[PDB]
C-alpha cells in the first residue's frame, strides 16, 4: 500500500515541481523584462540623478 | 572598518535633540516601481 | 516489520530530498538569474552612486 | 581594531540629547527589490 502511494504523491510533487518554477520563472523573466523596458525607457543616468 | 571618526564642524549650541532631523523624502522603491 | 517500514521512510525521505533540493536549487537559480539581469538594467556603478 | 577615536571637530554646545539624529533615509534592501 505505502509504497504505491509513496511513489504516487511522489511523481506528482515532481511534475508539480517544475510547474512551480515554470511560474516563478516566467513571471520573474516577465518582471525583470517589464523592469528593463522601465530603466531603459528613462535615461541611464535620469535614475541616477534622481536618486 | 564601518566605524570611523565622524567630523562634522560647527559653532553652535543646543539641548535635548540631536541634528539630522530629516525622515522624509520619496525612496528609491516608489520612484522605482512608479 | 520495523526493518522495512524502516528502509520505505527511509527511500522516501532520500527520494523526496533531491526534491526538496531540486526545487530549493531551481528557484534560488531563478532568483539569481532575475537578480542579474535587475543589475544589470541599471549602471554597474548607478547602484553604487545611488547608495 | 574598529574601535577608534571618534574625533569630531566643532565649537558648540548642547543638553539631553547627542549628535547624530538621521533614523531614516532610502535602504538598499527596498532600492535592490525594487
Amino acid at each position: 500500500r505505502v509504497k504505491k502511494v509513496r511513489e504516487m504523491e511522489l511523481i506528482y510533487a515532481r511534475a508539480q515541481l517544475e510547474l512551480e518554477v515554470s511560474k516563478a520563472q516566467q513571471l520573474a523573466n516577465v518582471e525583470a523584462k517589464k523592469f528593463k523596458e522601465m530603466t531603459e525607457a528613462l535615461g541611464p543616468g535620469t535614475i541616477r540623478d534622481l536618486a | 572598518v564601518a566605524g570611523p571618526e565622524m567630523q562634522v564642524k560647527l559653532l553652535q549650541s543646543l539641548g535635548l535633540k540631536s541634528t539630522l532631523i530629516t525622515d522624509g523624502s520619496s525612496p528609491i522603491n516608489l520612484f522605482s516601481t512608479a
